[PDB]
């Protein structure tokens, strides 16, 4: 017996209220995921003179926070383009990673000290706690394994595990009631564990991406020498396995698709699809064709993967069709802004535009609004880009 | 900023849940019926169901349960809404007043968690120790029934079984014990826990059974002495009790899914079961007495009782009667029999209850072409599908019709002195009189002795002393009932002809030029007591008796030809008591004295169709409280009639109207008749409580419906109507519809039963060559429940299915419009369709078809095959605009009477809805809300003016005016988005501003321009502009309209005040209820006014009105805002009632 899957059944049944419920959920949102990329138009934001928006997420359907290579943190109201800056959390450089706990009660970011983790309350972005000392080097990644516990990776290859217990929250609240100036709660790593070091370059131990599989309570992790490390995260951080990525350079982004049990991983050219339990041959990869520029962020909306590239193009890949959506359909980031200091003067003397690399992008809670941000691809350049697409 | 009002014209009707218990008392068996936002409480009597109380909640209802905490004399009622507002309710009554008191309440929504994959579930423990809720997957929410838990605080027990299909609490267990079906990778299982309110966790239950039937749901907890539980699937029924297991799998139930059940016997010996069709079964649990004396289950056994309404829910009642709650058709009361009838049926229908839901389409029409507007809706589904001809005004049930033209009057007579009922009807004509004898239902023309046949009758009727009276131009004639003999005759002293007359049981008054004569009716004698001469010729006169008087009127009411005045004269003196100037230039044509609600009124109607009415003081003849309503354009004749023993007045005109009093004010309701010149009451053996109606060419005899405002002439199709439109040129309705036929061993399909398309006076099947290009040969699998669609052409006067065109196999006919196109004069039926197949999410195939109905024949004028489903079509500048999946397409009407491509618009996910005005096009997307286009005649293309970038799951759209666009979405919210002409940049201009947001609570199926209330042309003080009617899946009909700014800035303030003053059942805040609500966001109501709430302003006492009124700013038309009064708001709300 075949499945009742046509949207016209759903529409007529809905006209009849004949159980037009979740049985059609995957059909409704899946259809949208294929259609939406062709309907999007760019709306750039006037951010001013900021360096590069390196991280961003939807706090709410209308609100996106942006974390910068230059340690300022702020909100873009995507509707009005209004800016509002947020406190930058210090210890007891830039905001290269940002994360939300699954309850959407806590925000996690890199701190003032690039080595230290920062926590804020959702939705107010009240500060919660001080920066730690678990990493001896910069915090390169974050992932929420419960609503009290988050794991953070680092450029030294260590992985700090943290718990914001109720005591941390109540201490922050009590302190904020006694003192008019915000005074933070104190935190320390519940565990500090290093990655297995493989046959690749021993100075390049950098752990640049993390993603939490809520179903198996597994934590995925990716290094820039090209290795994935898998950890159990039920109540504590525990190694399960480690394995090489099929593209072994510039793996700066990782996302986990709970509807497909698979992690999507970036690189200098390809998006790779991993179930970490499977052998290396069961790891299929699609090339962005924006070759030389790197994939710079990645995300899932039903069976469609959104790929932000170093050439500033956003590509959309269909798992089921095993191809990009349509002559691939791609948005491309506008000029944004660019500073003309001595560094540009020395090395980029005649370039007035950069194909603004998509350092961060995310879908709103409906998926109809795709926030996008970035800047120039090379390392010496200073020049933000941001724009909503809708 | 934007200014809009939304109101319910008709309440929801479709039953979404029902239960029986002992809510109003222990001894009342109640049936409780939930309809989507409406709770209804019925008492089970031997005679039938009696409605006792109805409540509208500020909340769609999702769970309903009755339970009895220990020590309570009667049940408590648990209700959970779709917004997760929970409450515990108790029926209270004080004298006639009834209130539903909330003992406990609280929102139980969790801030994060996916709402459960199989509706919302709530159940109550037999000993009422706790309530269990399944709101979210993986979480079982427990509410202790501690009396101190008055706030419905709850805790979640983490449930490792994520997907829960059904739940119950078991009987006879010392610990409250949950029993539930859940689904896992292993299939479905039944499992139990002893729920510890102390440990707030699942201790192990008394038993478990893995691997029940994969389709299993519908858990029945089985009471003492049996204990245990029954599990009901698609194919089998299984009983479990500790170690004991029993199962049966009747082939008779395998034909359909059981979807509800009810406990017949308190000890669980018998259970009703109801399938998708409304086949109703009895499930027997046969007892075995064991050797220790205990009672156990011996075997299960299922009997088919017969057929009933499609069951959403079932209820065994009392005396062998059963109620069937129907969502898709009329709900039913049926009696079960011990012995079957000749058909083998044990089920006999006892009563039936009307249901409009789901209203899947509608259109506004003038079949009498008067311009009032009537609404014909697609209603019900499957074997219950039915057209509902809805209309502001009272219907007439025609029992007989006679082709007697030129009738100038109507009166009943009782020729037989032994009969209390009428046996004769009298018709007047110019220069002659005719009489119709009544013999049961049979009507035959006869000669009534004592009456004059060669003269026009101006009045006749039964009179005192067992006599009949006739009044003619030459004389007043008194005739005995037996032997129909003339006993007395009176003539005018100057032999001048009587021109009008009125008479009661003891008095006669006649108009002769300017003179009036008053006679008394004595046994076999007419006595002239008095006479008078009026200043002007008499245009009309009346002496209808009032109050408890024994047919003796102290008053005579008259109207005159020259001064256009109404006058009250004292009888017998003819002394002038009161003179009232009606004004205008047209004479009064009828005057009448009557009683409503034991209050006395004078009515006088002008030849221009204007009606004046007054309070009438009998003792003084004085008139008060003068009011004016225009009923027609032609001369109006006023007559009294009786209905349900009440006294009412009928205004015979080109726009026939019934006049009755409510709350001491006269209410005017149209009558659904083409025209009436004269009428009279008739209470005969064949036509009891009936009216006789005469127009220019015919006499109609029938019974008036209840004096409701909205009538519904139901037409059963026995198949689901889908869309409807009207063709004035052919006086026909086009109706899309769809019956079910199972693809059985016929190889094709076999109908469940005959329906309109099979029953039609003629039929056809789509003969098109477009869709020939591929089939697989082996497609047609056995048992498939195919929906076969048809276009029904329906005569507007008889609602005969004149024609029925069957669409292609699997071709859902999706949209239907009737309009003119191009410069071609014809009106055409135009249908948009889709081929629907199980697997394809979006339709890739469809067509647009143009038909004309002429000379009895539906004919196909044109076709165009399309790349998508044609979800909607509208007329646009004589070109046709049609939306097809993700695109909107504009077809020019060729002079060759066929559509041709002018242009296209894209930039959509799926353009489900289309509406147009001028050069502007409003489009509704499946998720991207609304966008506005402009047509460019100089370019041959569309320019997208602006769009809403907010997400909305559109259910319907409409254009209220040039700048304001109305939308509805699947989360039951409305919104208005508006074009900002003050925008300064292109980016601002491209963005439609959200300027109204509103949670309606009903899923809206259709918006349509039109009004069912006749327009008072020349009266432009109406607070509202435009008129968009809409229908819903629950049978609710509403209306949306624009406002001025000062109307809306008055009215949303009025709404927020009412939100706080009126207390909802379950204590849900109205602002929260109406707050725009989706999974993703909540926003306060703006841009809309809640017309239901605004009309609830008339459902509250003045003290509450005063609370709302105080300090509200009202623009009274002077342009100066002032503090409103309650009477001002009442007038405004009354105006707002009259728009629908």
């Amino acid at each position: 017996p075949p499945v009742k899957r046509s949207l016209v059944y759903y529409l007529k049944n809905r006209e009849v209220r004949l159980q037009n419920e979740t049985s059609y959920s995957r059909v409704l949102h899946g259809y949208a995921a294929q259609q939406l990329p062709s309907l999007l138009k760019e709306r750039e934001f006037h951010l001013g003179t900021l360096n590069k928006v390196f991280a961003s997420q939807w706090l709410n359907h209308r609100q996106v926070v942006c974390g910068t290579k230059c340690n300022t943190l702020f909100v873009v109201d995507v509707q009005t383009s209004q800016i509002t800056k947020i406190p930058i959390l210090k210890d007891r450089c830039g905001i290269h990673a940002i994360e939300l706990n699954p309850s959407r009660t806590l925000l996690a970011t890199g701190g003032d000290n690039p080595n230290s983790l920062a926590i804020y309350r959702l939705p107010t972005l009240d500060p919660v706690c001080v920066g730690d000392d678990g990493h001896k080097d910069w915090i390169f990644s974050i992932a929420w394994i419960s609503d009290t516990m988050a794991v953070s990776g680092s450029r030294d290859g260590s992985m700090g595990l943290w718990e914001v217990t109720d005591d941390v929250l109540t201490k922050s609240d009590a302190r904020h009631n006694v003192s008019r100036v915000p005074v933070y709660a104190h935190i320390t790593h519940k565990a500090l564990k290093d990655i297995p070091k493989e046959d690749t370059n021993p100075d390049n131990c950098k752990v640049r991406a993390l993603a939490f599989n809520n179903k198996n309570k597994e934590l995925g992790a990716v290094s820039l020498d090209g290795y994935f490390h898998l950890w159990k995260a039920e109540n504590t951080l525990s190694k399960l396995l480690s394995t090489k990525l099929p593209y072994c350079r510039e793996n700066v982004c990782l996302a986990y698709g709970s509807e497909w049990s698979v992690y999507a991983v970036g690189s200098q050219a390809h998006v790779s699809f991993l179930d970490p339990r499977q052998p290396s041959y069961n790891v299929k990869s699609v090339c962005s064709r924006e070759r030389g520029s790197g994939i710079r962020s990645v995300s899932f909306y039903e069976h469609i993967i959104t790929v932000g590239t170093g050439q500033g193009s956003l590509l959309f890949y269909d798992i089921r069709a095993q191809r990009f959506l349509e002559e691939n359909l791609k948005l491309t980031t506008g000029k944004g802004w660019l500073n003309h200091d001595e560094t540009w003067r020395n090395y980029f003397s005649d370039i007035d535009f950069f194909p603004n690399a998509v350092y961060t992008h995310c879908y709103d809670s409906s998926g109809t609004k795709l926030f996008v941000a970035g800047g120039p691809l090379p390392s010496g350049l200073h020049g933000n880009y941001a724009g909503l697409w809708s | 900023m934007s200014y809009n009002y939304v109101v319910t014209a008709q309440k929801p009707t479709a039953v979404n849940g029902c239960v029986t218990g002992h809510f109003t008392s222990a001894e009342d068996l109640n049936l409780l019926i939930a309809k989507n936002t409406r709770l209804e409480i019925y008492v089970v009597t031997a005679e039938g169901l009696r409605p006792v109380k109805e409540v509208g909640m500020y909340g769609k209802i999702a769970v309903m349960e009755l339970f009895r905490p220990k020590g309570e004399s009667k049940d408590l009622l648990f209700i959970l809404t779709a917004k997760y507002n929970a409450c515990i309710l108790e029926y209270k009554q004080s004298g006639e007043s009834i209130d539903i008191i909330t003992r406990a309440h609280g929102n139980v929504q969790d801030r994060i968690g996916r709402p459960s994959e199989t509706g919302i579930i709530g159940i109550i423990d037999p000993e009422c120790r706790m309530i269990g809720l399944r709101l979210y997957d993986g979480l079982f929410k427990v509410i202790p029934l501690d009396r101190d838990n008055k706030e419905l605080k709850a805790f979640n027990i983490r449930l490792e079984e994520l997907h829960v299909i059904d739940v119950k609490f078991l009987y006879g267990c010392q610990a409250p014990t949950i029993c539930f079906v859940y689904q896992d990778p292993q299939g479905r299982h039944v499992k139990t826990y002893e729920v510890s309110l102390r440990e707030k966790e699942f201790n192990k239950g008394p038993w478990k059974q893995e691997n029940v039937e994969a389709e299993a749901s519908m858990v029945i907890a089985v009471p003492e002495p049996f204990g245990g539980a029954i599990i009901i699937g698609q194919e089998s029924i299984t009983y479990h009790n500790g170690d004991k297991y029993l199962a049966i799998a009747p082939p008779i139930i395998k034909q359909s899914t059981i979807v509800c059940h009810n406990r017949v016997d308190p000890n669980g010996s018998r259970y009703l079961l109801g399938d998708m069709e409304g086949r109703l079964f009895m499930l027997l649990l046969e007892k075995e007495e064991q050797m220790d004396g205990t009672v156990t289950l011996k075997d299960l056994r299922v009997e088919l009782l017969g057929e009933t309404s499609i069951a959403e829910c079932l209820t065994y009642l009392d005396n062998g009667v059963v109620f069937v709650g129907s969502r898709l058709g009329d709900s039913q009361l049926v009696k079960l029999n011990v012995d079957s009838n000749e058909q083998g049926s044990y089920v006999v229908a006892m009563e039936t209850f009307t249901n409009l839901g789901p209203i899947v389409d509608m259109c506004v029409v003038d079949l009498e072409r008067q311009g009032q507007g009537q609404l014909v809706t697609c209603s019900g589904a499957f074997k219950e599908g039915s057209l509902r001809i809805i209309r502001n005004g009272i219907g007439i049930h025609e029992h007989a019709s006679i082709d007697l033209p030129g009738i100038k009057g109507l009166w009943p007579l009782r020729s037989d002195p032994n009969r209390e009922t009428d046996d004769t009807l009298v018709l007047s004509f110019v220069g002659q009189t005719r009489v119709l004898m009544l013999n049961g239902e049979e009507v035959e023309e006869t000669e009534l002795m004592g009456f004059v046949d060669d003269q026009q009758t101006f009045f006749c009727g039964n009179v005192a002393h067992q006599q009949l009276i006739q009044i003619t131009s030459a004389s007043v004639r008194l005739v005995s009932q037996e032997p129909k003999a003339l006993v007395s005759e009176w003539k005018e002293p100057q032999a001048k002809n009587i021109s009008v007359a009125s008479c009661n049981s003891s008095q006669v008054v006649v108009a002769v030029g300017r003179a009036l004569y008053y006679l008394q009716i004595h046994p076999q004698e007419l006595r002239q007591i008095s006479h008078t001469e009026m200043e002007h010729e008499v245009a009309c006169l009346d002496i209808t008796p009032l109050g408890d008087s024994n047919g003796l009127s102290p008053l005579c009411a008259i109207g005159l030809w020259t001064d256009i005045s109404a006058r009250i004269l004292k009888l017998p003196s003819f002394e002038l008591l009161h003179k009232e100037m009606l004004g205008g230039e047209i004479i009064p044509r009828s005057i009448l004295m009557t009683t409503f609600e034991s209050s006395h009124y004078l009515l006088c109607a002008l030849g221009d169709g204007a009606l004046f009415y007054f309070g009438l003081n009998i003792e003084t003849g004085l008139l008060s409280d003068r009011k004016k309503v225009t009923l027609g354009t032609q001369p109006t004749v006023l007559r009294t009639f009786r209905s349900l023993s009440t006294t009412n007045v009928f205004a015979c005109s080109d726009r026939p109207t019934v006049i009755y009093s409510s709350n001491h004010k006269l209410v005017f309701s149209n009558v659904n008749l083409k025209e009436v010149n004269y009428m009279c009451p008739l209470n005969s053996d064949g036509y009891p409580d009936s009216l006789a109606l005469a127009n220019n060419s015919t006499l109609t005899i029938g019974t008036i419906d209840e004096i409701q405002k909205l009538h519904i002439r139901t037409v059963p199709l026995y198949e689901s109507p889908r869309k409807i439109c009207y063709q004035e040129v052919s006086q026909c309705f086009g109706v899309l519809s769809s019956r079910i036929e199972v693809q059985d061993t016929s190889g094709g399909t076999t109908a469940l039963r005959p329906s309109a398309s099979t029953q039609a006076l003629s039929s056809s099947v789509s003969s098109s060559k477009l869709f020939s290009s591929s089939t697989a040969p082996h497609e047609t699998s056995f048992g498939e429940e195919v929906e076969v669609h048809n276009l029904l052409i329906i005569d507007q006067h008889t609602f005969e299915v004149l024609h029925a065109h069957q669409f292609l196999q699997n071709e859902y006919a999706l949209s239907l419009v009737s309009c003119k196109l191009g410069k071609d004069p014809n009106t055409y039926f135009i249908v948009g369709t889709a081929m629907v197949y199980p697997e394809e999410a979006e339709p890739k195939q469809g067509r647009i078809v143009v038909f004309q109905y002429s000379d009895g024949k539906l004919q196909t004028v044109a076709e165009k095959e399309v790349k998508g489903a044609v979800y909607s079509m509208v007329e646009f500048n004589g070109k046709l605009l049609a939306s097809i999946n993700s695109t909107v397409r504009l077809y020019e009407w060729t002079t060759e009477k066929e559509l041709r491509t002018e242009c296209n618009h894209y930039n959509n996910i799926m353009a489900l809805y289309l509406k147009t005005k001028g050069d502007f096009i409003l489009v509704g997307d499946l998720m991207r809300s609304v966008l506005l286009l402009a047509y460019k005649p100089m370019e041959g293309n569309f320019e997208e003016i602006a769009r809403d970038f907010n997400p909305n799951w559109m259910s319907a759209v409409e254009i209220l005016d040039d700048d304001n666009f109305l939308g509805a979405e699947n989360a039951f919210n409305l919104f208005v988005c508006q074009k900002d002409s003050a925008a300064t940049t292109d980016e601002e201009r491209q963005h439609l501003q959200e300027v109204g947001l509103f949670h309606l609570g009903e899923f809206v199926n259709v918006f349509c321009h039109g009004s069912l209330v006749m327009q008072n042309l020349g009266e432009t003080s109406t607070p509202t502009q435009g008129s968009v009617l809409f229908g819903t899946v629950n049978g609710m009909i509403g209306l949306v309209t624009s406002l001025s700014e000062s109307w809306y800035n008055l009215l949303l303030d009025m709404q927020n005040r009412l939100n706080k003053v009126i207390k909802s059942v379950g204590k849900i805040e109205h602002s929260f209820w109406r707050s725009f609500h989706t999974e993703r966001k909540t926003e306060p109501a703006t841009g809309f006014i809640d017309g239901d709430l605004i009309e609830s302003f008339l459902d509250i006492s003045r003290p509450k009105m005063q609370e709302v009124v105080a300090n509200l700013q009202y623009d009274d038309g002077s342009g100066m805002k002032r503090e409103a009064t309650a009477d001002d708001l009442i007038k405004v709300v009354e105006e707002l009632t009259r728009i629908h």
